[PDB]
């Protein structure tokens, strides 16, 4: 940790039996200010139909929140996600959803379920900011990543 | 759950976690070493009649329980000549006044009945063991600081 | 006027109990419609009128007993 | 819709479900997998409850559902009743209807089955292997033999025609019609009025009252036997306990099919005419197929369930799966709520707290929607949720129109009592934890360590009033169990006033003529400390010599600048009496105590306010600092550690010398180290004297030091002395859980360095206090579960009691000095209509009164003895309690209301002392002994004393000794209360002869537990007895004789030349003498010696009611009581002779006492002195009173050795709600020799007397068994037992045919309604009003 | 198996009992009654504790001095199950040399 | 902690609400019964159905919450319906008196 | 028989207190577990005699610092079934919280 000035005294109230009074200068040199690294850990299932890789290009968009975003659904390396931003796109496969005689404007238009009713991104649940680290796309023997990685 | 007087300088008193399970978490001093057998041994100095020899040894319970283990905090010269005549010693861990002679064993240093996670707050003897224990409480866990004063 | 107890509105009709429903009974009337208060507002919300009604001791069972038959009547 | 309030649970009628529902079903073709679409009629589908989906059908013609009454083609027309959902059933139609399991097997035979036939015989003819013939005659057999089938092919090749026997129910059917009720009833009253068995006489009690609950139920028995069967519906079904599935796809479709499937086929079966063996397997299948859809059909212990057997029984998804806890015990969806860390905030008075701004903007959403609707600032409900989005400044104003005068509830997770949750008002506070007014700590119980508090939004506008109305801070100041205020401020304020309120010698400023006082202004500018010494100021005061007035006076008075300043803070003029001395917790403590008394409850919480205020202003300007200097270290100490080794080297000589034990030399050390540790406590204090002194020398004190150690030690708050002396000095002893501890403890201090071993031996006790926290809390809250669990049946529903006759209040103590005085007793409580003064024809209520603090300024400068008090059980009220008795509801000033639960604030007071008992008061040493010198019984305060059952003994000396068992001892103080308590031995030597009193001085009693008063009153030599061996190994001038292995009674010798009184056998008996000594009377003859209250176990035995290790034996009314008594041949001391015959002769095993020696003639109600007192046979004799003042005075001699104090309210509540289980002698109308509820027979009571009879059924004694069935006489099925199985306990109230007639609290909690207290019950009581008015 | 058939089972055995030991004075039933609640008890735990489940047997106690001092749970409740057969088994008793003294 | 009204939840709210992975419980068992000490009637009403154990109550409640009328409409919501559909399940049911 | 029933109780209980409580370690989450123990057990000594005669739990004692020292034979039968279900939803509150990970797609 780190020591700071200490008055043994009791004040107004503010500390009560063991509570702690700071000043305001320790926010002003940044003091303690915690970083904290989560992980983004993306999904890609895996059907009995369909193809298996997750691409780009998903409908229901703005183009606000595309523009953070490059090839095969990764942001830039120092873009900000700030709540309900996209990260990671993901992807529903195209199976279980061909062989619809019903739903063809909706398979035109959002086909095969690319983003959920109503949901937030794939990135942090709400409440949160912060720009991203590094991004660690592995891939598998014969598997063409190379856009993405 | 207790303490027995055979944890003086095999483990610590000090640090248990804070959960229910209070009292069978014992950690391992710092200067002791798992024998070869697998039992633990704290490191004791030879004790001559007139000199104090600098080499040590390393003694188990089956051996101190028949031998006879002087104080951390005693008196010690340049030379090594005892100059009081009633060394306050134990023998069994319970702590009661023998000659200048009666014991061959002495503490090398003042560290072994605290292992290496309180062993970074000064003045224990001026702490409660409770709040000692508290406060390895406090030192399991923090998060780095940018400055790290 | 922030209030603190209502207890001098006990004074008036002494329950503790009757008076969360009197005052409830009174306030659907306000909070809904059609109807206008005796009391100006110090800005705060119905629940502090309400408290300071029945502590004015204007409002209790009788008055509106015979405000329920006269917007029955009317209506 | 309705409302629930007392329902029967009676047999459902085939015409009420043909009523009910009404149509045919054919081929079960219920749902098709592969088309998903509305098929036909079936059985549980798409076609029977309604449509699928809300408003349409799919029939093929009349959609709109114009007439109703008519299944057309595929769907159901019909709704007539209710809503889409909340229809009828359905039916299904069995060819041959099969009986109930549960009336067939009610765990086991309980209800459903008697009729003079064993159960394994009626479980035979349900088989395949046997039947009953029904109808018979003219034969040697009957109706109820048992046939097999080679016996009914002999009984109809017998009897030839007309016979008649079902393997079904249906002749069960039969049989039940054919015998008649009334007759049967009648015939087992002649049998109950003829025989004498006693395993007879339960049985057919409980054959005429299951008879007689046929009878006034109404209603057919033959409806138990199932004809017609609705159905449930689809989604009525929860998910399956393994993966999610789908309705269609659950557990219960295939033994539905299976049913229907076997009843077409027995409809198949039976159109195509089978023969018997196949008809016979048709409905034997049938009933398997019923009582496996029903209950899981288990026998005995059910070793295994059969690879989850999927849905074996209904009542296990009614109790288990969608759960009989229902409400309120899995938390339900807090909606709202939330938590964060709790700081503190020194500011926003009382009832006021902060709130977090994050927080605040998201718990209000609605709130924001509505209003943003209201005001036109938001057209759709999109755009205002893109305006808390975008967060701008309109809807921060929105939201300060939201918590401007809004309450709220702050909820910590410990609730054990009702102080937990409070309702405050929310104020915002940048950042996101909440801030919390300082002195609501000691009523949360917790520190500000980061303990979190649920934040509960009132959503409706009656919980705005709930919250504003009930539960504030401001409505709440005394503590609802003890009557102390619970508002007491804690080292901060303590602190600040008493460094206001601190005199000095010699300071600046002197002499201070002042008016206003206003002795802050020159505090403030120069000159002046807040500290200075005596000056003269003018200090305004009113007084209240008016009734209802003020009268003002004006005087100049000696006092300090901080006394003068704190007069200002005090408003309408207290007494200044209060304020002129340090304060502490105790002086401020009782300085909000009086302005509470005084003053009311408006000017009390701003003056409470104010004088937080102000010691927090001035604990910032005081500035107490802890530093090295502060800590002071005994000059002489090291001295007396020396002499203290001293001594254990003497002692190390004694060890060397073979004089000493071991546990000798341990207690000599634990003494030698304790006297060391007293004089450096001494010496520590002595030593705090004279450290930071002004400027003045030569006094007698040298100017009290200012340090801070001292100024914490003598206010009192937190600062003891228990750990200044850890701090400072020695710290002596630790704890150790094994029992023992070091012989060389620490010297040293936490000022000095310890050594590595004193360390090494400190965390002992730190081992040892930390495993006390996290044991016990479970069984804290399950002795509260059990106590509301035993008393959530009453409420306030009344207005007057009404009685004369109510518990005599007598002021009791423990042994020693006073614990409790009077007043604190006759303080609450309202008085009867009697209280006496010594002089006659002199009362002071003419009826009654509210006792408040004036009525005890009458009773304390007069003089009374004993208080007639209007109290509990005597005088019952009809369906809850009337609540007159219960005077001055505690943290409230009014006369008692309506309404009020009563239950469950007893068990908060009863659960809100801790996890474990601390009554050790020192170290784990202290060498406690026996006995000293003697046990020391005499009196302290003056008055004369009067001797309770004691006799003449005629004695050589001048005292007089007794040899009774109880004695007691009255003493004078006012006019005739007692005031002590001294537990007199039995058989106390008295030094003091009997018919004198005498008051101070002269202690009457010298008792050492190694004599036994068998004494000669006569003097003479011994009675000559026989010496033989055998009788000499008794254990704890020899022994001759021994009652016990066979000292007998003989006759005592009268005269010195000639060999010729009653003497007692108390177990243990050595001969002190030999035969043919010449002794003299009231010498030693021969003397040898031979309840438990205290603890958290305790505390169960005495809330439990369980019977005691030693039970005892009382005395009725006057015979003939002596030593042997005729005695029989073995199973001694039976009392055969009883004057006035009282055919009651009770028979001893022998392990008892020796009951009486004088009292030849007794009375209902004596005390035997068997150990322990059994409280069931004093509630049978005595009464009520005795009982009521056992337990209460148990509970609180529990409660005095810890220093905790509740009112006997709550307990007396808990012993009302344990005296249920009325068993009668009399028989009355419609009871013989039961137990019924005691409000059912005091209703009996009065409807005998009232009209017709003179007294028919009366004389009825109480029982007090406790937990187990008391709280299992709920006699409301909704929590008859909720814990136990669902339909066992339906079955009973169905045969019964019992109303819930609302009472009880957890009912409308497991239902879940409007409970009936509180403002619940004016609604409660508008609805019955609203009800008799139209 | 509940506490109907071990007290059917107790009665069975105390009628064999009175049968062959051929007792026709109420003091000299203490052989046979204790032994008739030595072999009604069952040994399997879960056969003590399926009794327990249902209705017929209480918790509470005459005597205390019955109960043996121990630490454990099954010797205390199963001394409970002694005490509640013995109970049962007097007035049964009662009866059964009633019926022995009218049936032969 | 604090979840708002949130989409998807068929019982007790305990899936998808405002957290990382939100559930809706712990109201206390003994917090019951300090609101039956207070005499708490309404707040103990929410704690039973309305605000606690409804579907269509909350959707009730939020209408009147954002439309201004501040209905409670007290009774017996969509619990002991169930009560009852469970109870007259069986050959007993149950009758509807004052 | 019973035990079956409580054991799936305290399951979906104990689901549902690490579902609401959003804990993510095996170091502080022993308190849901404390909501299990608390909660499941059964009352009164109908169902405590009755689960208990159904297979799945044992008399002897895991841990000995667990077992309640008094002679009301009640509270040792609650702590008994209290120990138990801790000792069996210990391994499957590890095994619900490595299926808890990537459960519901948020």
């Amino acid at each position: 940790g780190q020591n700071m000035r200490v008055a043994f005294m009791p004040w107004n109230g503010y500390n009560f039996e063991d509570s702690i009074l700071v000043s305001e200068r320790v926010v002003q040199e940044d003091r303690f200010t915690t970083i904290h690294i989560q992980e983004l850990a993306c999904v890609s299932r895996d059907t009995k139909l369909g193809p298996e890789e997750i691409t780009a290009d998903i409908p229901n968009v703005g183009e606000a929140a595309l523009s953070k975003l490059d090839e095969s659904g990764i942001v830039y390396i120092g873009a900000e996600v700030t709540g309900g931003d996209i990260l990671v796109g993901k992807v529903t496969p195209k199976g279980e959803t061909q062989l619809t005689p019903e739903e063809k404007l909706l398979r035109a238009i959002f086909g095969e379920k690319a983003s959920d009713v109503k949901d937030s991104s794939l990135r942090v649940p709400n409440g949160v900011s912060g720009t991203v680290i590094d991004v660690q796309v592995f891939t598998r023997d014969g598997v063409e990543k190379d856009k993405r990685a | 759950r207790d303490v027995h007087p055979t944890h003086y300088g095999r483990v610590c008193p000090i640090e248990t976690p804070e959960g229910p399970n209070i009292g069978l978490i014992n950690s391992l001093s710092v200067y002791a070493q798992t024998n070869e057998y697998g039992f633990l041994e704290t490191p004791y100095r030879k004790v001559t009649d007139g000199v104090v020899t600098d080499e040590i040894h390393y003694l188990s319970a089956i051996e101190e329980g028949n031998y006879v283990i002087a104080q951390a905090n005693s008196n010690l010269d340049e030379e090594g000549h005892f100059v009081e005549d009633l060394v306050t010693c134990r023998s069994k861990g319970e702590s009661s006044l023998f000659s200048r002679d009666q014991v061959d064993y002495m503490d090398v240093s003042t560290q072994q009945v605290v292992s290496v996670g309180a062993s970074l707050i000064p003045f224990l003897e001026h702490d409660d063991a409770n709040r000692a224990l508290m406060g390895a409480n406090m030192q399991r866990q923090a998060v780095p600081t940018l400055r790290a004063d | 006027m922030a209030r603190v107890t209502v207890q001098d509105a006990v004074e008036k009709i002494g329950n503790r109990f009757d008076l969360v429903l009197v005052a409830a009974r009174r306030a659907r009337q306000m909070q809904v419609g059609g109807k206008d208060p005796l009391v100006p507002e110090e800005n705060d919300k119905t629940t502090v009128i309400a408290l300071r009604e029945i502590e004015e001791g204007l409002i209790n069972n009788q008055i509106l007993d015979v405000r329920e038959r006269q917007e029955q009547q009317e209506q | 819709t309705e409302e629930f309030d007392a329902i029967k649970i009676a047999l459902a009628s085939p015409d009420m479900i043909r009523s009910w529902s009404f149509g045919e079903v054919k081929k079960p073709e219920t749902i098709n997998y592969r088309t998903f679409k509305p098929e036909r009629d079936g059985l549980f589908c798409a076609r029977i409850f309604g449509p699928v989906k809300d408003y349409e059908c799919l029939c093929g013609k009349y959609k709109r559902l114009k007439h109703r009454g008519v299944i057309c083609e595929k769907c159901g027309v019909e709704v007539t009743q209710t809503k889409v959902r909340r229809e009828r059933m359905g039916h299904i139609e069995l060819a041959s209807p099969t009986a109930h399991i549960w009336f067939l097997k009610s765990l086991p035979s309980r209800i459903g089955l008697l009729l003079d036939m064993p159960l394994r015989d009626i479980e035979r003819v349900l088989y395949f292997e046997s039947y009953v013939v029904i109808e018979g005659g003219m034969t040697n057999l009957e109706r109820q033999q048992i046939l097999t089938e080679e016996q009914y092919l002999d009984a109809l090749e017998e009897f030839g025609d007309e016979f008649d026997a079902k393997m079904g129910a249906e002749a069960i059917q039969a049989l039940l019609k054919s015998m008649d009720l009334e007759q049967e009833c009648e015939q087992l009253r002649e049998e109950l009025n003829e025989t004498n068995s006693e395993t007879k006489r339960k049985k057919l009690t409980k054959r005429i009252k299951l008879l007689e609950a046929f009878v006034q139920s109404g209603n057919k028995p033959e409806w138990m036997i199932l004809t017609v069967l609705p159905v449930l519906p689809p989604d009525l079904r929860p998910l399956v306990p393994l993966d999610g599935g789908r309705f269609a796809t659950s557990d219960l479709n295939d033994l539905y099919r299976r049913v229907i499937n076997r009843n077409n086929r027995l409809k198949r079966l039976l159109d195509l005419a089978a023969p018997d063996i196949i008809v016979r397997n048709e409905k034997r299948m049938l009933q398997e197929a019923v009582d496996a859809l029903l209950d899981n059909g288990r026998r005995g212990r059910a070793i295994t369930g059969s690879n989850k057997r999927p849905l074996k029984s209904l009542a296990d998804m009614i109790k288990g799966k969608q759960g009989r806890f229902r409400q309120n015990l899995l938390g339900k969806r807090v909606d709202y709520s939330g938590r964060s860390v709790i700081t503190v905030g020194p500011y926003l008075r009382l009832h006021q707290c902060g709130l977090p701004k994050k927080m605040a903007l998201e718990l209000f959403k609605p709130f924001i929607y509505g209003k943003l609707e209201l005001r036109g600032l938001a057209t759709t409900i999109k755009a205002a949720k893109k305006m808390v989005e975008r967060e701008e400044a309109v809807v921060w104003d929105i939201l300060d129109e939201v918590i401007r005068e809004h309450p709220v509830l702050l909820n910590r997770a410990p609730t054990l009592h009702r102080l937990g949750i409070q309702a405050f008002e929310p104020v915002l506070i940048e950042g996101k934890a909440i801030q919390l007014h300082p002195l609501v700590c000691a009523a949360y119980n917790a520190d500000f360590d980061g303990d979190q508090m649920a934040v509960h939004v009132p959503l409706t506008l009656e919980a705005q009033l709930e919250a504003r109305a009930l539960m504030m801070s401001t409505n709440n100041i005394l503590s609802p169990a003890n009557g102390e205020p619970i508002i007491v401020p804690s080292q901060d304020v303590v602190l600040g006033l008493y460094y206001m309120t601190r005199d000095c010698v010699n300071a600046k400023g002197e002499g201070m003529v002042l008016t206003g006082p206003k002795e802050a202004e020159r505090l403030y500018r120069s000159g002046l400390a807040s500290l200075h010494a005596r000056v003269k100021v003018r200090i305004t005061e009113y007084e209240k010599d008016a009734n209802g007035e003020l009268v003002a006076k004006t005087s100049l008075k000696d006092t300090t600048v901080g006394r003068a300043i704190l007069w200002m803070i005090v408003p309408k003029g207290l007494p200044y009496s209060i304020v002129n001395q340090a304060l502490g917790k105790k002086a401020i403590s009782k300085m909000l105590n009086t302005c509470y008394r005084i003053l009311g409850l408006k000017p009390t919480v701003i003056f409470a306010d104010q004088i937080m205020y102000t010691g927090f202003a001035y604990a910032a300007r005081s500035g107490a600092s802890v530093g090295i200097d502060d800590m002071v270290i005994p000059e002489k100490k090291h001295e007396i550690i020396s002499e203290a080794e001293a001594e254990v080297a003497e002692i190390q000589e004694q060890f060397q010398s073979g004089l000493v034990t071991a546990g000798e030399r341990y207690n000599k050390v634990i003494d030698i180290w304790a006297a060391a540790n007293d004089r450096v406590s001494k010496a520590m204090m002595d030593n705090l004297q004279t450290e930071t002194v002004i400027n003045r020398d030569g006094q007698e004190e040298k100017q009290v030091s200012f340090n801070s150690i001292y100024m914490m030690a003598d206010s009192g708050a937190r600062g003891s002395a228990a750990q200044i002396r850890q701090l400072a000095g020695m710290r002596g002893l630790m704890a150790k859980p094994d029992g023992s501890i070091i012989e060389t403890p620490i010297t040293a201090n936490f000022r000095e360095g310890l050594n590595v071993l004193q360390y090494f031996i400190s965390t002992h006790g730190a081992r040892k206090g930390l495993a006390d926290t996290a044991l016990k809390t479970a069984n804290s809250g399950y002795l509260t579960r059990r106590l509301v669990d035993v008393a959530q049946d009453l409420v306030v529903t009344e207005d007057d009691c009404g009685t004369h006759e109510g518990i005599m209040m007598t002021p009791v103590i423990e042994g020693g000095d006073v614990k409790e005085p009077l007043r604190d007793r006759v303080l609450g409580r309202v008085t009867a209509e009697d209280v006496l003064k010594p002089g006659t024809a002199d009362i002071l209520v003419p009826r009654n009164t509210l006792l408040h603090e004036q009525w005890c300024d009458l009773l304390e400068e007069n003089s009374v003895d004993a208080v007639k008090v209007r109290s509990v059980v005597s005088c019952d009220t009809d369906f809850g309690v009337c609540a007159h008795c219960y005077g001055r509801d505690l943290a409230r000033g009014h006369i008692i209301n309506k309404g009020e639960a009563i239950g469950v604030i007893a068990a908060q007071s009863i659960g809100e002392p801790g996890t474990q008992l601390t009554m050790r008061t020192f170290h784990i040493g202290g060498a406690a002994s026996r006995a000293a010198a003697e046990s020391s019984i005499q009196v302290k305060n003056k008055g004369s004393i009067k001797l309770s059952n004691v006799k003449s003994v005629v004695n050589s000396s001048g005292k007089l000794v007794i040899t009774s068992r109880n004695t007691e001892l009255k003493l004078i103080d006012e006019f005739g209360r007692t005031k002590e308590s001294y537990k007199v031995p039995y058989g106390a030597v008295l030094a003091k002869g009997d018919g004198e009193q005498v008051a101070g001085g002269e202690t009457v009693a010298n008792w050492d537990p190694h004599t036994m008063p068998v004494i000669t009153e006569v003097s003479g030599f011994v009675r000559f007895t026989d010496m033989i061996d055998g009788q000499t190994i008794t254990r704890q001038s020899l022994v001759v004789l021994d009652s016990a292995e066979r000292r007998p009674a003989l006759k005592i010798v009268d005269a010195q030349g000639n060999d010729v009184a009653q003497y007692f056998l108390p177990g243990k008996a050595i001969v002190q003498l030999e035969d043919g000594v010449q002794i003299s009377s009231g010498d030693t003859l021969a003397r040898i010696p031979q309840d438990i209250t205290g603890g958290l176990p305790r505390v169960a035995d005495l809330f439990e009611a369980r019977r005691p290790k030693e039970p005892a034996i009382l005395a009725e009314i006057s015979g003939i009581v002596s030593f042997g008594k005729e005695t029989k041949g073995k199973r001694r001391l039976v009392i055969t002779p009883v004057d006035g015959s009282d055919p009651y002769e009770e028979m001893i095993p022998k392990w008892r006492q020796l009951n009486v020696f004088e009292g030849e003639r007794v009375e209902r109600g004596d005390v035997i002195s068997d150990g322990p007192e059994a409280p069931h046979d004093i509630l049978r004799l005595r009464g009520v009173h005795a009982v009521t003042r056992y337990i209460v005075n148990e509970v609180q001699d529990v409660y005095r050795l810890q220093g905790v104090k509740i009112n006997d309210k709550h307990i007396e509540v808990i012993v009302r709600q344990m005296l249920r289980k009325a068993t009668i002698v009399n028989a009355g109308s419609s009871d013989f020799l039961e137990g019924e509820q005691v409000e059912y027979s005091r209703v009996k009571i009065a409807n005998r007397e009232l009209e017709a009879n003179g007294k028919v059924g009366a004389t009825y004694s109480r029982d007090l068994l406790g937990i187990t069935k008391a709280s299992l006489a709920t006699e409301s099925f909704i929590s008859a037992a909720s814990f136990q199985e669902t339909t066992r306990v339906l079955t009973e109230a169905a045969v019964a045919g019992k109303r819930d007639e609302l009472r009880g609290l957890k009912e409308n909690v497991i239902v879940g309604r409007l409970i009936p207290a509180g403002t619940g019950y004016a609604y409660h009581q508008d609805r019955m009003r609203r009800r008799a008015a139209g | 198996m509940t506490y109907n058939n071990v007290f059917d089972h107790a009665y069975e055995m105390l009628k064999e009992n009175i049968r062959y030991d051929d007792i026709r004075d109420t003091d000299d039933l203490h052989d046979a009654i204790h032994m008739a609640a030595d072999n009604a008890v069952p040994h399997y735990y879960a056969d003590i504790f399926s009794v327990m489940a249902s209705e017929g047997i209480d918790l509470e106690f005459e005597d205390s001095g019955l109960m043996p001092d121990t630490k454990d749970v099954i010797r205390i409740l199963q001394a409970r199950i002694y005490e509640q057969l013995t109970i049962d088994l007097w007035e049964d008793a009662e009866d059964l040399l009633n019926e022995y003294l009218e049936e032969v | 902690h604090a979840r708002s009204t949130g989409s998807y939840s068929l019982v007790t709210q305990q899936p998808l609400g405002g957290k990382a992975q939100f559930g809706g419980q712990r109201f206390g068992e003994m917090e019951v019964w300090a609101l039956e000490a207070y005499g708490a009637a309404y707040t103990l009403q929410e704690m039973l159905t309305v605000k606690s154990d409804d579907v269509n109550g909350r959707t009730k409640m939020y209408k009147n919450i954002v439309d201004g009328n501040h209905q409670m409409e007290p009774g017996m919501p969509e619990s002991f319906n169930v009560l009852l559909k469970e109870i007259r399940s069986l050959g007993i049911n149950i009758e509807l008196e004052d």
